[PDB]
């Protein structure tokens, strides 16, 4: 059960800005996996973001982030997504994928106002 | 995480269970601790020997993921469907938290008369996990969904209730140090055993023999389980160790109860029992003993007691008769087993187990494990 994963879509942004990040699956049944998202920056504690059930109906969200991002999936794609708006600074990190243990390389998130 | 200090009820024949909450609305289970399986399995319907099962028609959160898990075991077997719900653990945590359930619907020797439990949570590695490795077991969903460290520990005061504690150490749980030895291969706990002693008298067995298949900590099994070769061998030693008119075969084989006036209590004549552990540096080990009060345990005018340590095949089990001795510290971020002297582990005023170190292990191979 080689569960492998591969972030894509962080970048520089505004204060206010946006993105929408992918994680795409393979190695495994992505239709019957719990899929979490968890970012990590620099010199601080991991944060869970947000987590979503296999067949998508339920999905849960760190208070920081509560109206602000929305986490979703596409099982046909075996494709993972969070699409993340009203940005803050302390938003900066690493954004990954994770499920049963593992996890992938993750893709990098920046809101400077400089 | 004084919030999780004595959050465990039971002893080691109910089982030592946490109160897990899971639906919604909630559904209060009782669940037994296991660090050695990997699923969280729980009574579906209605069964002799439990009251309460978790009933998924009345969660509106819960999700099935259409398919079924099936174990077999030694002793028995299990099935349940497997789908998905929120937990969770009022004795620990205020958020809810979403996991993998199974929920069992038929069974052979698995609720076995006596325990207070009606479900199962694993808390060894994901490779142990069934149907496949890919179903996240809870530990992996709290770490990720909590914000916790990879660590979790578990002090057992039967020898009532104990402690898990998840997340981390509890400093009010131990005295003395910590001692850590590493874990060889993450799926059960498993752990390098270097010498049995008995009595101070070391056991003449290769030390592969306390190794084939394997070693583990499990807090789901009951007795310490030792390989027929090393039972036998320990038994031989307890009982020349003893000196007093001999115990019945019956006795140590789980088949007869030894009693005494419940005055004249057995404790003063058996010896002790220590495993050698492999510390984190090789050249040293660490020896974990248990007192005759741990391994000769008491079930109106007698006290009578069964000897709490049987046979096995591919497996030295430490189990609840060791565990009940030590606060344990499953460190998965480390890839270690710690164990610390328990406090609460005392009885008449006597302490029932003992931790020391360090010892040379220029006298063992370099790897025990075939
Ligand atoms: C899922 C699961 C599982 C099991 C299992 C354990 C148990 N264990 C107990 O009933 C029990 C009672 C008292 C204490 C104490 N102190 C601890 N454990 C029951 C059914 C199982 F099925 N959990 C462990 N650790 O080893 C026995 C197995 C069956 C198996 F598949 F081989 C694994």
């Amino acid at each position: 059960a080689q569960v492998q994963l591969q972030e894509s879509g962080g970048g520089l942004v505004q204060p206010g800005g946006s993105l929408r990040l992918s994680c795409a699956a393979s190695g495994f049944t992505f239709s019957s996996a719990i899929m979490t998202w968890v970012r990590q920056a620099p010199g601080k504690g991991r944060e869970w973001v947000s987590t979503i059930g296999s067949d998508g109906s339920i999905t849960t969200y760190a208070d920081s982030v509560k109206g602000r991002f929305t986490i979703s999936r596409d099982n046909a794609r075996n494709t993972l997504y969070l699409q993340m708006n009203s940005l803050k600074p302390e938003d900066t990190a690493v954004y990954y994928c994770t499920s049963a243990g593992r996890r992938g390389p993750g893709t990098q998130v920046t809101v400077s106002s400089h | 995480f004084l919030a999780m200090v004595d959050n465990l009820q039971g002893d080691s024949g109910r089982g030592y269970y946490l109160e897990m909450l899971i639906g919604t609305p909630p559904q209060k289970l009782q669940i037994l601790v296991d660090t050695g399986s990997s699923n969280f399995a729980v009574a579906g319907t209605p069964h002799s020997y439990i009251d309460t099962y978790f009933d998924t028609e009345r969660s509106s959160t819960y999700r099935s993921k259409g398919f079924d898990v099936t174990v077999k075991y030694t002793q028995g077997s299990w099935t349940g469907f497997v789908g998905e719900d929120l937990v969770t653990i009022p004795k620990g945590f205020n958020t809810s938290f979403l996991v993998n359930i199974a929920t069992i619907f038929e069974s052979e020797n698995f609720f076995l008369p006596g325990i207070k439990w009606n479900g199962i949570l694993g808390l060894a590695y994901a490779t142990l996990a069934k149907p496949s490795s890919s179903l996240e077991t809870f530990f992996d969903s709290l770490v990720t969904q909590a914000n916790i460290p990879n660590v979790f520990s578990m002090q057992m005061c039967g020898a009532n209730g104990g402690s898990l504690v998840l997340g981390g150490i509890e400093p009010s749980l131990y005295k003395g140090d910590i001692w850590y030895t590493p874990i060889k291969e993450e799926w059960y706990y498993q752990i390098e055993i270097l010498k049995l002693e008995i009595g101070g008298q070391s056991l003449n067995l290769d030390c592969r023999e306390y190794n084939a298949d394997k070693a583990i900590v499990d807090s789901g099994t009951t007795l310490l389980r030792l390989p027929q070769k090393v039972f036998d061998a320990v038994v031989e030693a307890v009982a020349r160790a003893s000196l007093i008119p001999e115990f019945s075969d019956g006795f140590w084989t789980g088949s007869q109860l030894a009693c005494w006036t419940n005055s004249e209590t057995p404790w003063s004549y058996f010896p002790k029992i220590s495993i050698y552990l492999r510390d984190e540096n090789s050249s040293r080990s660490f020896r974990i003993t248990i007192l005759p009060q741990l391994y000769i345990q008491p079930m109106l005018n007698y006290e009578c007691y069964r000897f709490g340590i049987s046979p096995s095949t591919n497996a030295l089990v430490i189990g609840a008769t060791v565990m009940e001795g030590f606060y344990v510290i499953f460190d998965r971020a480390q890839k270690r087993v710690g164990f610390a002297a328990s406090p609460c582990a005392e009885i008449a005023g006597a302490a029932v187990s003992e931790i020391s170190g360090p010892f040379s292990t220029e006298d063992v191979a370099s790897n025990c494990v075939p």
